[PDB]
């Protein structure tokens, strides 16, 4: 006979002791634990709501890989990827490059909590968390590797985060901030709660649906499998927030959440936004990126925050408005500067696409449309060179993303500048600037790509220089995904 | 040779524009336009391009030169359409 | 235009089509790209300082740590194939020995020995879990990290066995204190203090190379020889067939951690000065291990012999590495 | 440590003993064992060339199902089957109905050898054989069951072999002859050697390729998985033939092979033939059914027979010629009598289809084309009723398939009639008639569908009567697969 | 026009969405469609006669044998999940007890007992394999057949364990005859003849109901009580820990065959006359079982007791079925 | 009422045709044609349909009736095109 889990579970996480040959602070250094003056005993209240034990883990996850990997081997020799919509191929090439190594990096973050959390529950869950991201990183390398002979862009699944291409900088800027350079409690809040529970879970759901809809079942299976691992470790932040709120730190807890969500949203608005509203074919589109944000992301956050005794962040209304705008900026930025990324951006401004854009976002043609008008005439009128850039946009010093917003008839592009210790910083929103102001020691001597350019760190100090600096050469440098085929619609 | 950040009217994005300390506002405006007009913004030849400091709204005369503007390197500048 | 490649660009000159292990495991850490500024933030952040100090400035040096290769070549997929196998066996043992009333058959004396010498191991095992997971996060290469990753999972594996068997023992003998008494045993029993001091101290050696040595070369063979080899033998000869098999099971994991440990040391020896570096760390920590094996094994029956055997078997592990 | 298989394998099959409390003949009754006067000791020479042991089996086959079933669950909600070519859907509906219950029946056949073989090697292999067909039957029910709400035709995966529809009779006529009603040695020869090794292995390969090519990966995975189980038990016949030849029975061994192959070929020519040359789209076609027969079936048989000390069967040249003909007959029969089967036959005689037919089979339009000409005019000229029958074709008393052959300008349709005990039998070939003559006690009082009709066993004694007798009602009764859409090509 | 259905047409009135077990297992035999002519050939073929005689004319009668349902509800997919689990455990045992030199530790006396009483079981086990596989091919319904199918695989499973352990024993003790001597033991040792006569005779009971009784209700509990229960207990108390665990393992399979056996008997009892039919077959065969348990267990140590225990435990199996 | 098996010229398949014991070969031929002519065989109205016994090739005169033919029930008959 076997015990029922409930009967012996607690003993798995009954592992705290009172050190004696070294001191608590030496065993649990504050910079790594973030115990915040709250006692060991009070951290022992930490109670993960989703429980699992080693034998369950290896059994359940053995089956998950069996599936995922059999699906891939079964579908490999049909090579779906050779005949997929190219906005789809692009979606995939972007995903792998932006995520694979960061997923792997996430295991270190988990390892952070696994050693340094004073909550024994957290330490164990994070060990499983640590295994989870070992998987994600691993599988999200194994999968793209099937395509390395089709194009060098697939090498970026590995290489991207080893480069200074601007998107990779933006990714690392997010991740190192959220999960690599903070204490254990912090990571539990900023990564597992704010980012994984708040964004990347629901994103992965949508991404799997879209993969399916596109006829890519290898990828649909991949993504959906990974997604089933999420809540197991994504849960870790909640209990931490409970302890913090119940013990005199509601504000500190608030501040981390405020920072973690804004930073998540910015990165989300360049990675998911453009894909939803521009790369996925018109007839494959269930809802707008704004619709998806409001349904599956925003309400949940409010629900979570309310149940935890926290408030909506100060910037929440701004964030609402920004759903009409930010990602359209991000997409225009990416498309216009398309030689600077490692996938082919899809324009997504055909007439039919444009009425859809106009429906989901009333005022779009009156604003975003204007820029695209000029892009379009230029392409009709055999002047394609005015659709590629001769300079570098202003980079936000927080999110490391272009500073961009409404154009056209409702022009509202702003820079939330800040002078600090005789250096001028640039910020793409009030919130990005605020993130620096609450903790400047943390960002102060970081330099964005533009700073580097300006300081003589990029040599030759021209565009071709910036291209080598960013490890990009023809063949990975991105161009229009449908090879301009949407232009024929205007002649 | 002086870096500024161009926030061109009706464009979507602020851009890095090298200008010259010797340039007039007019000539700043021209160097900016190059990267916005006919790329993402429609010309307006019944109009005149003016230069204002983005942070505080201060409008520079067409004729003043960069040297005299009180600009911080990398300062953001609004490039707007006017009749005067 | 850049041509498509046969494999990842970093693996491009190899002659041998890379394996799964190579494809998913190699050259993954990015914080080692900018030793001056590991992380995409300000360079004076405490975590910048910590990696600079405890990873980059390690006396244990190599030009290309990314060259390291796990001898067992474990990836996540094959880790769970392996351990699910091994777990079916151990959960099998639990299920079927229960059925048979194995715990009922043990003597009062042996039940006392279990409570003193067996159960409290949950603390020691969880401490190794914390130990190996620290190696993970400060090792200078993804293939070193991965070895530590899986060994951390095994450490949790042992803890879990111990936690489970502790309930079963508490169920069978409710008046012994199983599950309630262990902290006080761990914290206050002379038999444990050898180890508790070894592990508490080792857990604050931040330098990755020193962490690796203190944990994987010094502490682990001592914990394994004492708690698996000596206690298991004893269990078997005392009619505790479950624990004799359990411990032999967990020693499979130990042998694997030793294999990768050995591989790493072999690799460090390519570089002059590293044997001396490793030997110096061993000489600092070996005394504390001696104390651990002494304090623990001596309180066992036939105590002096267990000490002699465990001392030389753990020593043996390092001798074979050339250290 | 573990032993290497080689070291202990023999002990698994060291299981014969000399009975004492009953007699050998009582333990191994000749009608069930077919030991043929050859001693127990001499049967112990039986040495299967592919070896496997219980723990290997359950491990390897656990993984096979994990895959196959995960592929199905992953692809289910996309419902490929709703948008597949209908010649494909038909191919599937025919396959399941003709094969599923017979596969299950094959486990009994295996069980036959497992109890009654005097070769211990055979007894064990047949136990694994028995497990194999338990799988095939099971999985080939689980899979079609996903479609029961799409059409009642899918119920035939279960129901077919419980009916008196003419194809089901033909199937059971083959299978009960080959594997259900013969002694153990016989089954080893006629089923595992002649049928499984000789036909159904290579068929399954082709069927999986075709499934893939059609974009049906659930089915491609299904079929190919089953196929990997084949040689494990398909091998059983060879060793039996060796023993028989080495011991004075070359002729008996010959005769079984001759019977088993012809009977296999006939059934194959109505099940696989039409599908290859008519249901699969023109541009999906790798090779002709005749090409496939010559490459993957015929040469192998000659190779097998030569290595075993046997001869090519007496009818071999006839069989060669018949590759140009038989299946075209079978397909015309099936199509013309399409309300009498449970899938929609695909005509496959569009102009482009017809030049392909003419290339693969010079003389086709001059012969088979003639009939199709008349069918075609009739359909152009709004007389569809002359393309459905008012009578029942002559059924062969061996194969229970229509008696049919060349039409048109090279007319060669023959009946190999036989009067035997005051009853007249009809046979579709020299070989079919010969199968009866060498063993008439085995077929004598069997009645084909036509015999039944003629004897008053089908009531009402009209076509609608024969339809109920065969359990067929509108909704499963078959019609033209592309709903006549290929007619538009002729106006 | 015939409408699409929610499930197979034969399962169409059920209220409960059928399960996997039902969907793949039920109403599959077709030879029972035409009791006058089971097979699509001439009706005087010997195999027509055999099924008519031994399946259709069975005194053990029911209106709807296809109604039978395996309590464990095994299908192929779940059979291999189960047994792969269980096989990891037993192959685990083999691997790890070897490693430890378990065979070396056994006494000369116990090595002699193994050769006499343990090894030759390959013959008895293979005979049950042949026994259950005959039930398969003559049972009147696919769900009955399937139960027999899986039990046949288990019988082969036991044989395979025995074959494997026989090599290991031959390797450890080359002068005992392990693997060479068993046929002569099976054929000539008084301890075996009880069983050999039971099984040889039972193997020629062609009637399916009589086959089921003779094999599954009479012979199997006798073989299982004697060779698994009594020999395993003995093994354990004689320091043979491998075989004590092995046998307890194989008894899991036995308990499962008993479960489905019980289910079938429960089902036959719905029909008047069937208890009397089953009881009569039991009274014919029970004497031969008694002889088997007597001849075998008596030659063991503490012999008279093993006989008493095994006799009533096997009896107990049938009493609980109501027979 | 007598069952025969029609092997119609230039068709691909033998068919069951009920005829009458009283029928003439001509009338056998007609009853056969019904199931072949204009279904899978082209009419030949410069031709005459003859009836021969399939087993041995024996040609029956147009005018003889089934009664007198010596036919076994279910006998196969070739239905061929001729000028006489
Ligand atoms: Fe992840
Ligand atoms: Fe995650
Ligand atoms: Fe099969
Ligand atoms: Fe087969
Ligand atoms: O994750
Ligand atoms: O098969």
């Amino acid at each position: 006979s076997m015990l029922k889990r409930e009967d012996w579970y607690d003993l798995t996480r009954t592992t705290n002791w009172t050190p004696k040959y070294v001191t608590e602070n030496e065993l649990f250094p504050e910079e790594m634990s973030g115990a915040r003056g709250i006692s060991m005993e009070a951290w022992e209240k930490y109670d993960e709501p989703y429980k699992i034990t080693y034998p369950e883990y290896v059994s359940i996850q053995r089956e998950k890989d069996s599936g995922a990997y059999s699906i891939k081997a079964a579908l490999e020799r049909d090579g779906f990827v050779d005949r997929a919509d190219p906005g789809w191929v692009s979606t995939m090439q972007l995903h792998f490059g932006a995520i694979a190594l960061e997923e792997y990096a996430a295991s270190t973050a988990e390892a952070r909590m696994a050693r340094f959390a004073k909550a024994p529950g957290n330490r164990n869950m994070a060990t499983f968390g640590m295994m989870d991201e070992n998987r994600h990183g691993q599988i999200q390398l194994y999968f793209p590797y099937a395509n390395v002979k089709r194009s060098r862009k697939w090498d970026w699944a590995h290489k991207a985060i080893h480069t200074n291409e601007w998107a990779a900088i933006a990714a690392r800027s997010f991740f190192d901030d959220m999960m690599m350079t903070r204490d254990s409690v912090a990571v539990s809040i900023m990564l597992t709660f704010a980012f994984e529970t708040g964004f990347s879970n629901m994103q992965f759901l949508g991404l799997a649906a879209d993969a399916a809809e596109a006829g890519d079942h290898t990828f649909a299976s991949l993504i959906s499998s990974i997604q089933t691992d999420e809540s197991r470790h994504a849960q870790q932040g909640g209990p931490s927030l409970k302890i913090l709120v119940e013990n005199g730190k509601k504000d500190e807890a608030q501040q981390m959440v405020d920072v973690a969500i804004w930073r998540s949203w910015k990165l989300f608005s360049v990675e998911t936004g453009p894909i939803m509203d521009y790369y996925t074919p018109l007839e494959s589109r269930n809802q707008s990126f704004k619709e998806f944000m409001l349904e599956w992301i925003v309400a949940q956050f409010e629900r979570q925050l309310l149940d935890l005794g926290l408030d909506k962040p100060w910037y929440w209304d701004q964030f609402m408005q920004d759903l009409d705008e930010t990602h359209h900026g991000m997409h225009l930025g990416v498309w216009y500067w398309r030689p600077t990324v490692w996938w082919d951006p899809a324009a997504g401004v055909s007439p039919e696409e444009r009425e859809w854009l106009e429906e989901k976002y009333p005022g779009w043609n009156d604003t975003w449309g204007q820029c695209w008008d000029v892009i379009t005439d230029n392409l009709v009128n055999g002047k394609p060179e005015l659709t590629v850039p001769e300079t570098l946009p202003t980079i936000c010093n927080m999110c490391n993303l272009p500073i961009a917003h409404t154009p056209g008839n409702k022009w509202n592009v702003k820079d939330y500048q800040l002078e600090y210790e005789g250096r001028l910083y640039h910020f793409g929103s009030e919130a990005d600037r605020w993130c620096f102001q609450i903790d400047p020691e943390r960002y102060k001597n970081h330099t964005n790509l533009v700073d580097r350019f300006l300081k003589g760190e990029i040599q030759p100090a021209d565009l071709a220089g910036a291209l080598m600096y960013m490890s990009l050469e023809p063949g990975v440098m991105g161009d229009d995904a449908h090879d301009y085929e949407w232009v024929k619609a205007y002649q | 040779t002086f870096p500024i950040m161009s926030n061109f009217e009706r464009d979507f994005v602020i851009q890095l524009v090298p200008v010259d300390t010797e340039d007039t506002m007019d000539q700043v405006a021209e160097k900016c336009a190059y990267h916005s007009i006919n790329r993402r913004v429609h010309p307006q030849p019944e109009k005149i391009l003016r230069v204002r400091r983005h942070e505080d709204g201060t409008l520079f005369p067409r004729g003043m030169i960069v040297s005299d503007a009180g600009l911080r390197p990398t300062e953001t500048l609004d490039i707007i359409f006017m009749d005067n | 235009a850049l041509k498509p490649l046969k494999t990842w660009s970093h693996l491009a000159g190899n002659r041998r089509r890379p394996s799964e292990y190579e494809v998913v495991s190699t050259n993954l850490h990015y914080f080692t790209d900018n030793p001056e500024r590991p992380w995409e933030l300000d360079s004076n952040l405490p975590m910048q300082t910590w990696y600079k100090k405890y990873c980059f400035d390690s006396p244990l040096k190599h030009d290309d740590w990314n060259a390291f290769r796990d001898p067992d070549q474990l990836v996540y997929r094959t880790y769970n194939l392996l351990q699910d196998g091994q777990e079916s066996y151990v959960q099998g043992l639990f299920d079927q020995l229960n059925d048979r009333g194995h715990d009922q058959m043990l003597t009062r004396e042996w039940v006392e020995t279990l409570a003193r010498f067996y159960t409290p191991a949950r603390y020691l095992f969880h401490a190794l879990q914390m130990g190996s997971v620290y190696i993970h996060q400060i090792a200078p290469a993804s293939t070193i990290t991965n070895c530590a990753t899986y060994e951390t999972a095994d450490h949790l594996r042992w803890l879990t066995h111990t936690a489970y068997r502790t309930r079963e023992l508490a169920n069978c003998y409710p008046d012994v204190g199983f599950g309630k008494r262990e902290r006080d045993v761990w914290e206050n029993d002379p038999a444990w203090q050898g180890f508790r001091e070894l592990i508490e101290k080792a857990l604050i050696a931040w330098d990755w190379g020193e962490a690796f040595t203190a944990i994987n070369l010094v502490t682990k063979p001592a914990v394994e020889e004492a708690l698996l080899q000596q206690l298991g033998s004893l269990a078997q000869s005392e009619g505790d067939t479950l624990l004799g098999l359990l411990a032999q099971a967990q020693k499979r994991d130990a042998e694997r951690h030793r294999r990768w440990s050995s591989a790493l040391v072999k690799m460090a020896l390519e570089k002059e000065g590293n044997r001396e570096v490793l030997q110096k760390w061993v000489a600092k920590w070996e005394p504390l291990a001696d104390k651990a094996i002494e304090a623990y094994c001596s309180a066992l029956p036939d105590g002096e012999n267990a000490i002699v055997e465990a001392k030389s078997a753990s020593r043996y592990v390092r001798q074979m590495m050339g250290l």
